[PDB]
């Protein structure tokens, strides 16, 4: 029901911290944890991944070796130890719950998010527009591009859409470009080719005006782009 | 003499009888068990023991020379050591599996399975390989006389010679003998205490232990006899007595699939359907 | 006959699915063609991923004597039963992530033999207390009860049209029951022994039954007669599982003789043999589109035959 | 894909359940079988209290973790769910020892021997002999002389040739006759003598399952 | 009557034989096996 | 036939198995 994060504060660049994602209300042992972080003005970018039960620990390619993390499974906690903190790591960290099987919904429920403000080959996705003003009731299409044909031989596209309402977590909207997520209404619909993708938001209402986000998931690194803001 | 005839008969009996064990234990119509897998290990060990030792020991006593090369004799020496070690350790292991199967049977039902059987079989194979590493590297050939290829095993220090001899006598004969004896004694004790066929089982156990002791006593006592007495001992023990002393262990190798598989009723009836 | 032969079809196990610790009694396929459920007497109801050879979920059961599996057409729930008289409904797609029990359907006085998810929230269960019952998940009680059998009911078949189900009993009666009105439409008493397993046509016009005398008897609805039987003289072992093809041409029949004798619709010939199991074939099913065939036996081994 | 890491370790989870089921492989399908009014529940609560629908009873102990499968009740055809119980180490069965002469609970109430003859017919119908070792249990022996005395024993029992109209010895001969009506002598039926309130029942079943594990270990280790 | 249900069976088998992967073997391109 | 020893007190052994 509730995921709480801790470990924020004001530390000089070059310090050490302990981020802690405490989780409750679900069987945390059979879930995989992501650690998407957000720049205060630039979009999301992925940091780390751990499979269910402390197995295949993944990382972003530039922070491979510099971050260490463990999971306390009997108490349902994540211990992200922060070492050699740089000035470019001012971010809003999220704690992402995902599960991987057939017919699953990864990236379904997201953490609340804690801040971290310090003073002073690779598939890359890109957005279409940084900000689009749309009055509600116009069925806006938001598109995104990539650098690979995400039409893997198993028969599904590893594309995950999102939405961040201003202030709280970026909840999932569309997974596998055609399957509607849990907790969202029956008005969103995704489409796209092998490389280019699009998302139709029909009959817009209140509160679905946050910044949108898109994800490739075919390889281990994960790229978001700048994020399409939706305006009025 | 009678050596070539009795070696021919024990060749046909051992190789043919073990071949039936190999073909029926290789396939499994839900018949494989802990003892069936361990008897498969005993069968491959005894088959390798027969094909490696029986002709390549009889011919040096009769012909006096190996026709084949020295690397053949190195491979034969490794086969001697690994086949003897796996055969005796397989006997100990089958005795211990039966020991746990009757003494504390609940713990064995907890802790014995097919994966445990294969794990212990690989353990005896790897430990027999690992402990006996210097055996095939000290079997270089010294030619003696005009043309005799002996390929005798040489250890330089007499202390090292007698230490390896007494260690082979202890760890590969004495502890196997006493563990086999006390295990089958506890089998008989719980067979009579818990409860006709029990006399048949007790006779089977007694004849297995006394047959193992009687057959494997002369080769180990002969190795210690070279280790201690040295000169003069080789003069008295040469030719035919060496052949018969090895032949007793050879008879143990041929009777092990006989007494463990063939003489038992169920395995004979099961072999009837396979043929 | 007039129909063209399918011939001797060489059928191979593409993927072997191991991980059940004891004898598997029932399996059911999910409707999205990669998901299945299969259960053993260890107390495990396992959701298996078919094409990539995986366990989607492992569900511990308090009832360790389970004889049935049901998978929801929506895919959200599964149903187990067994000797503890209770149809346990487990929710697969939860926020919690663990597959947890939603409702324990108690009230039956006999062993649960075959349950099938009629709808997303409606469940039909056949039991060994001679009666069948349609239950609702939210209420937790029998929506309707199907009494009046003479022998103990052993099998149940899900209607594809979700309107009219048929169940077979021990007293050689295959009775069809309508869900809404709750009364018995048709009785098939022309048999000599128990109905071990039953499976029902994709149209709904026919259904084949499993017996203990190697007769895969088909009975059809509008014909009102019991004439065609699929009897093999060589086999004496009984039919433990019955499943159908999409076209209805090809009959999947798992037997007590540790083989799957696969037959044809009309002329009833041995079409395929799926001999890869040590113990008797207890459960057998196909996907809705028909890519995969799943065979589970008492040897704790589940095999996809393609 | 990335489902692999979820599943392979789920393998060892079942292998943990392979381990724990082997850690409790001293448990097996201890199938209690019985008839009405034989006082099955009395012995069941006796075994629960002294060491303190199908119902499973965990008798966990340092010597033996134990779980007894009560198939009392479950009014249904025996053949279909008896397929489920091939792995039984012991088909535990209660015989109506105490009520020598009673008539069946069905409405006729006039049957001569047909209660005990029906129980004997349930004894006969055994389709699996691979691991079946019936542990026979005797019922209470509190009151003998009146129960033996009021109804004459010999006329009901066709083959019985023993002393009668005596309080103490006839108990011993009728008990030896009931434990001597063992039709299958190739296997071993492990009869025990216990009253309704008599203790040490767990030691009798533990010794009987140890003895049948010894017999099966003799059979399948080629040690016969 | 048996004949009408039988003819319904023939019509349904002849109509839907093509989609069946059991009756018509499928190429291995779609699934890597 | 031919003895293993072809000299005076040489004590030449044989293969152990």
């Amino acid at each position: 029901v509730q995921l709480v994060e801790s470990g924020g504060g004001l530390v000089q660049p070059g310090g050490s911290r302990k981020l802690s994602c405490s989780a409750s209300g679900f069987a945390f042992s059979s879930f995989g944890m992501h650690w998407v972080r957000q720049a205060p003005e630039k979009g999301l970018e992925w940091v780390a991944y751990i499979s269910s039960g402390s197995g295949t620990i993944y990382y972003a390619d530039t922070v491979k070796g510099r971050f260490t993390i463990s999971r306390d499974d009997p108490k349902n906690t994540l211990f992200l130890q922060m070492t050699s903190l740089r000035s470019e790591d001012t971010a809003m960290y999220y704690c992402v719950r995902s599960i991987y099987y057939y017919g699953s919904s990864p990236f379904d429920f997201w953490g609340q998010g804690t801040t971290l403000t310090v003073s002073s080959s690779d598939i890359v996705m890109t957005q279409a527009t940084s900000s689009v003003p749309v009055t509600p009731g116009e069925s806006v299409s938001i598109s995104c591009r990539s650098s690979k044909s995400l039409l893997h031989s198993n028969g599904n596209t590893y594309l995950y859409w999102f939405l961040q309402r201003p202030g709280q977590s970026p909840q999932l909207l569309i997974y596998r470009m055609s399957n509607l997520a849990s907790g969202v209404p029956d008005r969103f619909s995704g489409s796209g080719s092998g490389t280019a993708f699009t998302l139709t938001i029909s009959r817009l209402e209140a509160e679905d005006v946050g910044v949108y986000y898109c994800m490739q998931h075919l390889e281990y690194p994960l790229t978001f782009g700048a994020g399409t803001k939706l305006e009025l | 003499a009678i050596r070539i005839t009795l070696y021919a008969v024990i060749f046909l009996m051992s190789v043919g009888g073990n071949m039936l064990i190999i073909v029926v234990l290789g396939l499994s119509r839900r018949l494989r068990t802990v003892t069936n897998a361990f008897l498969l290990s005993l069968a491959v060990s005894d088959l390798l023991l027969a094909v490696a030792c029986m002709p390549f020991t009889l011919l040096p006593n009769l012909m006096g020379t190996f026709i084949f090369g020295t690397v053949i004799c190195k491979a034969v020496s490794y086969l001697m050591g690994v086949s003897v070690s796996v055969s005796t350790l397989s006997l100990v292991a089958i005795a211990l599996e039966r020991y746990s199967a009757i003494c504390r049977p609940l713990q064995a039902r907890v802790w014995q399975t097919r994966s445990h059987a294969a794990r212990v079989i690989v353990a005896t194979w790897l430990l027999s390989g690992l402990l006996m590493v210097p055996y095939p590297v000290y079997t270089v050939v010294q030619p003696v006389g005009p043309r005799v290829l002996q390929c005798v095993h040489r250890w330089p220090s007499a202390r090292v010679r007698q230490t390896w001899s007494v260690l082979l006598l202890l760890l590969l004969f004495f502890i196997p003998g006493v563990v086999m004896a006390v295990a089958y004694g506890l089998i008989s004790r719980e067979l009579y205490l818990g409860l006709l066929a029990k006399k048949r089982v007790v006779r089977m156990l007694l004849v297995i232990v006394v047959l193992f002791f009687l057959c494997w006593l002369p080769v180990y006592s002969a190795n210690t006899w070279r280790a201690f007495d040295g000169p003069g001992a080789h003069r008295a023990l040469s030719g035919a007595p060496i052949s018969f002393i090895h032949l007793l262990s050879y008879a143990s190798a041929c009777v092990n699939p006989l007494v463990y598989c063939f003489m038992h009723r169920r395995f004979r009836q099961a072999c009837l359907e396979t043929c | 006959n007039n129909i063209d032969p399918v011939g001797r079809i060489q059928m191979r196990t593409r993927r072997t699915l191991r991980g059940h610790l004891a004898k598997i009694y029932a399996m059911h396929w999910g409707t999205d063609s990669r998901l299945l459920v299969s259960a053993s007497q260890d107390g495990k109801l396992i959701i298996w991923d078919s094409y990539t050879t995986n366990k989607v979920h492992a569900i511990p059961l308090r009832s360790s004597w389970v004889m049935t599996c049901a998978y929801a057409p929506s895919g959200n729930y599964v149903a187990c039963g067994g000797l503890d008289n209770i149809c346990s409904i487990y929710n697969l797609k939860t926020r919690e992530g663990n597959v947890r029990v939603s409702r324990e359907l108690a009230g039956h006085t006999g062993y649960l033999s075959c349950c099938r998810f009629l709808d997303d929230n409606q469940i039909v269960t056949s039991s060994g207390d001679t009666t069948c019952a349609l239950w609702d998940i939210e209420t937790g009680q029998q929506t309707t009860t199907f009494t009046g059998h003479t022998g103990d009911v052993m099998s149940l078949s899900l209607a594809p049209d979700t309107r009219l189900f048929v169940s077979g009993a021990c007293d050689a009666s295959a009775k069809l029951w309508d869900v809404r009105e709750g009364m018995c439409r048709q009785t098939f008493t022309g048999h000599e022994s128990d109905i071990n397993a039953i499976c029902f046509f994709p149209n709904g016009n026919a259904f084949a039954t499993g017996s203990d005398d190697a007769t895969c008897r088909l009975f059809d609805l509008r014909a009102d007669q019991e004439l065609m039987t699929y009897s093999h003289d060589n086999i004496i072992c009984g039919i433990t599982s019955v499943s159908f093809s999409k076209s209805g041409r090809l009959l999947l029949a798992g037997y007590d003789d540790f083989n799957c004798n696969v037959w044809d619709a009309l002329k009833a010939d041995r079409a395929g043999v799926l001999a890869g199991h040590d113990n008797r074939v207890s459960c057998l099913g196909v996907t809705d589109d028909g890519m995969a065939v799943a065979t589970g036996s008492w040897d704790s081994f589940l095999k996809i035959w393609n | 894909a990335e489902d692999k890491a979820a599943v392979e370790r789920s393998k060892m989870i079942d292998r943990n359940l392979r381990r724990d089921k082997r850690d409790a492989r001293r448990e097996l399908k201890l199938l209690l079988l019985g008839t009405g009014e034989s006082g099955k529940s009395t012995f069941i609560k006796q075994m629960r209290i002294i060491h303190g629908g199908i119902i499973e009873y965990p008798f966990d102990l340092q010597s033996v973790i134990f779980r007894m499968v009560d198939v009392g009740g479950q009014r249904s055809e025996r053949r279909k769910w008896i397929h489920c119980f091939e792995n039984v180490t012991s088909i535990m069965f209660l015989v109506a020892l105490s009520e020598y002469d009673q008539v069946l609970v069905e409405s006729d109430n006039e049957n001569r021997m047909e209660e005990s003859k029906a129980l004997f017919r349930t004894i006969i119908t055994y389709p699996w002999f691979q691991n079946s070792s019936v542990i026979l249990f005797l019922n209470k022996k509190d009151l003998l002389e009146e129960k033996i005395m009021y109804s004459h024993l010999v006329d009901y029992f066709p083959e019985y040739d023993g002393p009668q109209r005596d309080a103490q010895a006839a108990r011993e001969f009728i008990l030896k006759m009931f434990v001597d009506l063992n039709p299958d002598s190739d296997k071993i039926i492990y009869s025990h003598f216990t009253c309704a309130t008599d203790t040490e029942n767990i030691r009798f079943v533990f010794a009987a399952v140890k003895d049948t594990i010894l017999q099966l270990n003799l059979k399948e280790y080629n040690l016969v | 009557k048996v004949s009408k249900a039988a003819a319904d069976l023939m019509a349904y088998c002849e109509a839907h034989a093509k989609e069946d992967p059991l009756l018509t073997p499928v190429p291995a391109s779609e699934n890597p096996f | 036939q031919g003895p293993w020893l072809e000299e005076e007190e040489e004590a030449y052994g044989w293969m152990d198995f």
